[PDB]
């Protein structure tokens, strides 16, 4: 690599994030915050994905 | 590390904020396969593998499912059923010296 | 004299050349005694979008 | 400026250093160390340039 080389021949740093979704419990969760549990009533739920 | 010895890190047991990756404007290539890129925050994943390396500019298009090339054949091959994102940014200041 | 230009117009920063930077922006005298130091700044002066 | 733009259209920071040397005492000099004064001998000398 040289800094005078064209953009085809310039350094690029690559990070590939690969997520696996198995039957195991999910450990990597987003920054969404939990709410209180509401029972015996029809709700729209997101239970750990 | 180099592309033949690409570095894999295991991310688990934490809260991942993918918004800081998405809002910042330095990543020239941000291509997700199997996952909508703007819907990264609400999903939960079991484990994440982060593979980091350095390649030249015409070799960025070979980091994709089903593509061919020197990097795809001999250095780094993605599966055709790949689920995740490829995040590539220019690093000409950090990885080039004159000469 | 510090400034930011693009790559093809770096060659205009020299005594006796022409161009938009030489004519309308920054002109160097023909009897110039000094140095010109130019380096790439793609990481600091470029934004996606 | 965008990071995907080619090197002809990529940002370059340019610093132009202009040195002027008149019939004036020099104020800008290098870090060359001052030796002890040895007189009455045939010496090469450098007094303030």
């Amino acid at each position: 690599f040289q800094p005078t080389n064209g953009v085809g021949y310039q350094p690029y740093r690559v990070v590939v994030l690969s997520f696996e979704l198995l039957h195991a419990p999910a450990t990597v969760c987003g920054p969404k915050k939990s709410t209180n549990l509401v029972k015996n009533k029809c709700v729209n739920f997101n239970f750990n994905g | 590390a180099s592309v033949y010895a690409w570095n894999r890190k295991r991310i688990s047991n934490c809260v991942a904020d993918y918004s800081v990756l998405y809002n910042s404007a330095s990543f020239s290539t941000f291509k997700c396969y199997g996952v909508s890129p703007t819907k990264l925050n609400d999903l939960c994943f079991t484990n994440v593998y982060a593979d980091s390396f350095v390649i030249r500019g015409d070799e960025v298009r070979q980091i994709a499912p089903g593509q061919t090339g020197k990097i795809a054949d001999y250095n780094y091959k993605l599966p055709d059923d790949f689920t995740g994102c490829v995040i590539a940014w220019n690093s000409n200041n950090l990885d080039s010296k004159v000469g």
